[PDB]
């Protein structure tokens, strides 16, 4: 049983950032050698491997978590980065071991018109924990009197769209990102490179 | 980071005029372009955010285009209270960076200043250092030759000149010269005058030391 | 309904310390992006840095490893620590709710870096040698350091008229300006005049009768 690598990389549809997706990969040999050999990732980051050596390495799990993301962003997922991204909506441990991969997806996630259907959490009181999930939609209380779920001055709904057209600068284009994890627990290693 | 430039750097026009100010950004900044309005020693007041959207209380004389890199702001209708400094700022990106800025200034007609002089106070005098004034008020244009006479003698390079703001209801500027003296050299001469050149017309006010 | 209040402006020898504040009403600082802005006297704005609600900083690369952003909650302030204070540092500095939510600044504080001391002002009379139907009444402010001033009349109570010039840099190192009001001739004996002159860097008021 080859890993499901088709399914992350190859998917139709992506998750917005604020609700990113993940997925467990288990049971399975893990072929790593179709991405680090690939022109098609213009993001491909590893902490704690050398990607080299990953068709070597066995693993208890490997989680992949996927969304968009703006090109300008793809920085922020990184250990030890801060900002929008990394406090409000994806937060990767300081101690992160595993591969971070991103490419530009301009072709099929921006629209004629703009596409407005990807969204990121611009307002939140405290940063995410490494791996948190925030999908809550409160309206967001910036000053002394409470909203009471309605939006107004000082009361802010917590999500913006991105706004993605073609012709979009680079920096304002979507990029598919995926993170993979890799847990090494006291526990049967169930994802092997072939080698 | 993202440049902003700004163009024109200062304009002048007349009152009822439609004024264009462009922006433009160094890399795509989406729609997140905000217009501010900046009139001496106050804070800017934001005007029109997100390119094209009219803060509340704003007049419908403002309004704001653009998405991109090319953006333009407009005054429809140029009013006397619309002279300031206005300024683009890209928001979403950081470092957040500002255009240099667009010096307003409005055209009229030709105004002729009312001059007063000021002998220094007696206070002043027990210093030992005499400060004489003259005030030039309300006029137009801008540039105006003032020249210090003290017993008709032409003095140069002992006084200073500032000029106001140029005034949001009437359009005019006022001027203010100060002529410095030892206490010394200000009893030593006993007539001192200001001479207003506008034109080829000259007003001169007067004090004598003595009287 | 928000109001922006910043305090701690003044003179700063070279290589000094000084901490500026601004005091918050109407939003809560904690929750906010909050940024400060700079303009150097006759420029530009400058960004300066800025506090995220879940209090990430940055900072412009002009005041980088030297400035630090931070923030009271239960005094609902904004704080800015400036360190190693150079001369181009002389700036009115802003705080504002910058880059997202309602568009808010506050009034300014202005820092002057000089090797210089401060030195408070000396207030003379300006006043005329019957009058024309208009006269002129005035206030020079002479000999002080740093900058700015603030000239009103009749505790404000006068507007009408009054013109406030900008100052001029002597070449003994310090600023002199003029504040004067044109009133009606018939008023010079029936009412009376007051010139109100702020040198807060200084922390000296100064109310002379002309
Ligand atoms: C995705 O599909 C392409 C084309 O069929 C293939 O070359 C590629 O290796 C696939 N990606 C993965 C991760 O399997
Ligand atoms: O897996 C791959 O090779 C493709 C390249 C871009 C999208 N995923």
């Amino acid at each position: 049983n080859l890993c499901p690598f088709g399914e992350v990389f190859n998917a139709t549809r992506f998750a917005s950032v604020y609700a990113w997706n993940r997925k467990r990969i288990s049971n399975c040999v893990a072929d790593y050698s179709v991405l680090y050999n690939s022109a098609s990732f213009s993001t491909f980051k590893c902490y704690g491997v050398s990607p080299t050596k990953l068709n070597d390495l066995c693993f208890t799990n490997v989680y992949a978590d996927s969304f968009v993301i703006r090109g300008d962003e793809v920085r922020q997922i990184a250990p030890g980065q801060t900002g929008k991204i990394a406090d409000y909506n994806y937060k990767l441990p300081d101690d992160f071991t595993g591969c971070v991969i991103a490419w530009n997806s301009n072709n099929l996630d921006s629209k004629v018109g703009g596409n407005y259907n990807y969204l990121y959490r611009l307002f939140r009181k405290s940063n995410l924990k490494p791996f948190e999930r925030d999908i809550s939609t409160e309206i967001y209380q910036a000053g002394s009197t409470p909203c009471n779920g309605v939006e107004g001055f000082n009361c802010y709904f917590p999500l913006q769209s991105y706004g993605f057209q073609p012709t979009n600068g680079v920096g304002y284009q979507p990029y598919r990102v995926v993170v993979l994890s890799f847990e090494l627990l006291h526990a049967p290693a169930t994802v092997c490179g072939p080698h | 980071d993202i440049q902003m430039t700004q163009s024109p750097s200062s304009l002048s026009a007349s009152v009822g005029d439609r004024v264009t100010i462009t922006c433009q950004a160094s890399q795509d900044i989406s729609n997140y372009l905000n217009w501010y309005q900046q009139k001496p020693g106050k804070a800017p007041k934001l005007l029109i955010y997100d390119a094209s959207n009219l803060e509340t209380g704003v007049p419908s004389r403002f309004s704001g285009s653009g998405s991109g890199t090319d953006f333009t702001f407009t005054i429809s209708s140029l009013q006397p209270e619309d002279i300031a400094t206005y300024y683009c700022q890209q928001y979403d990106n950081l470092p957040i960076t500002f255009g240099q800025g667009t010096r307003l200034e409005i055209k009229r007609t030709v105004a002729a200043p009312s001059v007063f002089i000021f002998p220094p106070s007696d206070e002043q005098l027990k210093s030992g250092t005499a400060s004489v004034v003259c005030l030039l008020n309300n006029f137009y244009p801008r540039e105006a030759k003032v020249q210090w006479k003290v017993d008709n003698a032409l003095q140069s390079g002992n006084s200073q000149e500032s000029v106001t703001e140029q005034d949001s209801k009437d359009s005019t500027y006022s001027l203010s010269s100060t002529l410095t003296l030892s206490k010394a050299d200000y009893e030593k001469h006993k007539v001192y005058a200001c001479e207003v050149t506008q034109g080829t017309t000259s007003v001169t006010k007067s004090f004598n030391r003595g009287e | 309904e928000v109001q922006l209040v910043e305090s701690g402006g003044g003179l700063i020898q070279p290589g000094g310390s000084l901490r500026l504040s601004c005091a918050a009403s109407g939003l809560t600082v904690s929750s906010n992006y909050m940024s400060w802005v700079r303009q150097a006297p006759g420029k530009g704005l400058e960004w300066v840095s800025v506090i995220y609600s879940g209090g990430s900083t940055y900072y412009a690369d002009s005041v980088k490893g030297r400035f630090t952003i931070s923030r009271d909650n239960s005094k609902n302030t904004l704080y800015l620590q400036m360190n190693s204070l150079r001369a181009e540092d002389t700036a009115v500095y802003y705080c504002a709710r910058s880059p997202y939510g309602g568009n808010s600044w506050g009034q300014g504080t202005l820092v002057t870096v000089s090797s210089a001391s401060t030195k408070g002002p000396s207030v003379f009379p300006l006043a005329p040698c019957t009058s024309e139907s208009t006269a002129a009444l005035g206030c020079l402010v002479k000999d002080y350091f740093p900058e700015p001033v603030t000239v009103s009349w009749n505790s404000g109570a006068l507007t009408s008229g009054v013109h406030t010039f900008p100052a001029v840099l002597q070449s003994s190192g310090l600023y002199s300006l003029s504040s004067v009001v044109t009133v009606p001739s018939s008023s010079l004996g029936t009412k009376t005049y007051t010139c109100n002159v702020d040198h807060k860097p200084s922390n000296t008021k100064v109310d002379k009768r002309v």
